[PDB]
């Protein structure tokens, strides 16, 4: 016989950041194979299809960044542009809200994630479809559809509704009635901004915040530069230069050493390339849950519990990073918490009464019925409670009063 | 030809490479074959093959309001 | 032949203290822990919430509250003969190991 | 040869069961942590805990 | 016009079993390839990284 109802909360912004794609590369096998010869290339034609299987798997890997990017960030069929003012009933996006100030006009935010992230050889880095200045135009227009419009611009066309009852409705969301929103309005606008705030000083002080975004940079360069410093092997041969062998040798004997160096390239190229295919399938994945994430928190808001950050989700705002994606989850976070005996029913008039929604509770010598997420008391009524059954039958029910708003009104 | 200047290779310079033989043209469409570097290019018109910018989305105001 | 095995970092003791705790959470605080504090509540009130949260109003649960109680104990004793004597059980973590 | 195929099928395997592992993180809060509104996401029925 | 309503309701619990790791395994490439061999090791270097 015991419930802790805790009699205030804490709005905390927690920080997600996901890969979202990986760096186009590609290589013309054919060049780091066998580089400007002739004679070495006639040799590795004897291999077939061991190269353009290869240019092909590597384009198959580079398409797919601009489908992972397209499918995380273009989750909207409008540009949403942000109104002049900024009435959002005491909410202060202006440090995830684009500056116009900038060449590509990132928000504040999203300038600490673009900072906080760092061939000859037929190797090329081909460049993303979408440009980080148009990335940013989609992360504004998901951030100006959430904070004018809500879930609304991801069900059908966006329909305005003020900040002040988006959130009224989200607290709905998560079982909290809506005038503790209101009651402390505020109070939970300080609490938004605060946190909006820590999350500068955290991105700012803490370049290892960005960890699973550089991890991503530096998997790719260590590959390419493994890729590279394998061009510098003899394999067997004589030498690991190719121009070496064939200013050196006749070609009786030049094409026993060149092999020797085809096999070891070649071996070598289908090893990145495989690498590069799992490491891809470990984006997609990554793509998939950004995008997944960016269609259930961004666009709506979660039931799922510890989906967007601890905490009950109130609402997330996408920023963009350097091959990757950022949300700020919002959450509602119940704080202090009290103590309080409490009751699975009430006895009245020989009935058995329940709390349509809420917890009868006890200070220690009144009874309360109240919601399970605010401690709020209420006076308990017919309108708070419903009958079903009598005293004789739940297991640890307590003998209160149940009150009659009727009985006055014909009393008087 | 990816990567190169206009140089050693109705042309248009992009960060993707030196593109000869479509038409720049400064309206924004829907990508359709895309480029790179927020260029795409298609057929249209007396056809030809074009190439833009490509638009992310018609712009839309929300008339907010306290 | 230079084949060797790495611990993992939680031992099995480990894995068992959280898997404890977890379910320490579950039985008396809901799933309030997870969200924030865990805030102890009557198993039977707890029980009342998962009930309205499929559809059901509680007082089907304290009506039949020891008609629930015991489905449930005789639902775990099942779950107890049935891994006890089938083999292929367990065979999604026997596979990863062969 | 003989190393690079080991290695090459332990990624592929440690990737399936990496999806997996996820699969699991995400029960464990969808499933013990909460309630799932999920059908069959934590068995067939409704489920309670 | 005819809607079937339970009446009475069962608690059933069932089990659902998922892989979460792999067996840590390392192998040391050289000795695998060359054990104990100078010779053969010298030789495994000529195929770098
Ligand atoms: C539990 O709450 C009730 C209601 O607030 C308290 O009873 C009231 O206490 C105030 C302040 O002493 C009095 O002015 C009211 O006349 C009391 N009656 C009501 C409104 O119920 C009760 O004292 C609290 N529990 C404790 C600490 O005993
Ligand atoms: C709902 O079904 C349960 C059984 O699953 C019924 O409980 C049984 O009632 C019979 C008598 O008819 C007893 O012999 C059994 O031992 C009881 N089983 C258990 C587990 O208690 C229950 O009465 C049914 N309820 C309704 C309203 O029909
Ligand atoms: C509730 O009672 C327990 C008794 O062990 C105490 O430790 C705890 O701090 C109390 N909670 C509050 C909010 O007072
Ligand atoms: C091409 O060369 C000119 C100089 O003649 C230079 O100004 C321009 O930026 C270069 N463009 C590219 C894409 O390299
Ligand atoms: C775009 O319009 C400007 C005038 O504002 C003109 O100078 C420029 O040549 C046009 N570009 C193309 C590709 O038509």
């Amino acid at each position: 016989n015991s419930i802790a109802i805790p009699t205030n909360f804490t709005i905390s912004v927690t920080t997600e950041i996901l890969p979202v794609s990986m760096t186009k590369t590609s290589v013309d096998c054919t060049m780091y194979i066998c580089g400007d010869s002739t004679e070495c290339s006639n040799l590795l034609l004897q291999y077939g299809s061991f190269c353009t299987q290869l240019n092909r798997a590597l384009t198959g890997i580079a398409v797919e960044q601009d489908k992972n990017t397209q499918e995380v960030f273009a989750q909207v069929k409008q540009i949403y542009k942000t109104p002049p003012i900024k009435d959002f009933g005491g909410f202060n996006f202006s440090q995830i809200l684009p500056d116009p100030s900038k060449p590509s006009k990132r928000s504040f935010i999203e300038d600490l994630l673009f900072n906080k992230v760092t061939k000859f050889n037929g190797l090329t880095v081909l460049p993303p479809l979408l440009t980080d200045e148009m990335i940013a135009q989609y992360t504004s227009a998901l951030l100006a559809g959430t904070i004018t419009s809500g879930w609304t611009f991801g069900a059908g066309a966006a329909l305005q509704i003020p900040f002040a009852m988006q959130m009224a409705y989200r607290f709905n969301g998560i079982g909290v009635t809506q005038n503790v929103l209101y009651e402390n309005q505020k109070l939970i606008a300080n609490q938004f901004n605060s946190a909006i705030g820590k999350i500068q000083d955290s991105l700012s002080s803490t370049a290892s915040a960005l960890g699973k975004l550089q991890d991503v940079v530096n998997q790719n360069a260590q590959a390419l530069n493994t890729l590279v410093k394998q061009l510098s092997s003899n394999f067997g041969a004589i030498s690991s230069v190719l121009n070496d062998i064939l200013s050196r040798l006749d070609p009786p004997e030049a094409e026993v050493q060149i092999d020797r160096l085809i096999t070891g390239r070649l071996q070598s190229l289908q090893t990145y390339v495989t690498q590069q295919l799992i490491r891809a399938a470990e984006i997609r994945a990554s793509a998939n849950l950004a995008a997944t994430k960016m269609s259930e928190c961004v666009l709506g808001q979660s039931k799922r519990v510890d989906f967007c950050g601890k905490g009950y989700h109130l609402m997330s705002f996408p920023q963009s990073a350097p091959h990757g994606v950022v949300f700020l989850h919002v959450t509602y976070v119940p704080a202090q918490e009290k103590n309080f005996t409490t009751a699975p029913a009430i006895c009245h008039d020989g009935k058995a009464h329940f709390p349509r929604e809420g917890v009868f509770v006890s200070n220690g010598t009144h009874w309360f019925v109240t919601q399970r997420n605010f401690y709020e008391p209420q006076i308990i009524t017919t309108d708070n409670t419903f009958v079903s059954g009598n005293c004789d039958v739940v297991i640890g029910i307590v003998n209160n009063t149940v009150y009659d708003p009727l009985q006055p009104e014909l009393d008087s | 030809y990816q990567d190169v200047n206009c140089t050693e290779v109705n042309v248009f310079q992009t960060r993707a490479g030196c593109l000869i033989g479509a038409e720049h043209v400064n309206n924004s469409y829907e990508c359709d074959i895309p480029i790179g570097a927020g260029i795409c290019a298609s057929y249209q018109t007396s056809q030809s093959i074009i190439a833009y910018t490509m638009s992310l989305g018609a712009e839309n105001s929300v008339a907010y309001s306290n």
